[PDB]
């Protein structure tokens, strides 16, 4: 563990610095469930799924 | 007896996501004009021979009633 930490402390130095987390992006566009359906009928296919 | 092989795609919503009642009083002036400018030769053929026969009978009976009076 202590040998990997010193490698990443000098290799990962140049990635970006935006302070937006993932939770601020889920909360301003949430996901909502809707009861509904889609049916695709073909009748030339032998099995139904 | 009941099979027609078919190919189509259908989408459908849930009953508890829509407005059930307000689609009745929606455009009732427009709905009325569509029914009476398309069914006005089927009512001129149903009431026409009845209004014209009732006019004949009431005129016949009002001229043999005034010819029997002294």
């Amino acid at each position: 563990h202590e040998d990997i930490v010193e490698q990443v402390k000098k290799l990962f130095t140049k990635l970006s610095t935006d302070p937006t987390t993932a939770s601020q992006l889920v909360a301003k566009e949430p996901a909502i469930f809707t009861g509904s359906e889609v049916r695709m009928l073909d009748d030339e296919i032998p099995l139904a799924q | 007896k009941g099979f027609v092989p078919m190919k189509a795609v259908t989408y459908g919503l849930s009953p508890f996501q829509q407005k059930i009642m307000p689609g009745l009083w929606k455009d009732l002036p427009t709905k009325i004009h569509h029914k009476v400018s398309e069914n006005w030769i089927s009512a001129t053929l149903l009431l026409g021979p009845l209004v014209g026969v009732y006019s004949y009978v009431q005129n016949y009976q009002e001229k043999e009633k005034l010819s029997h009076r002294y």
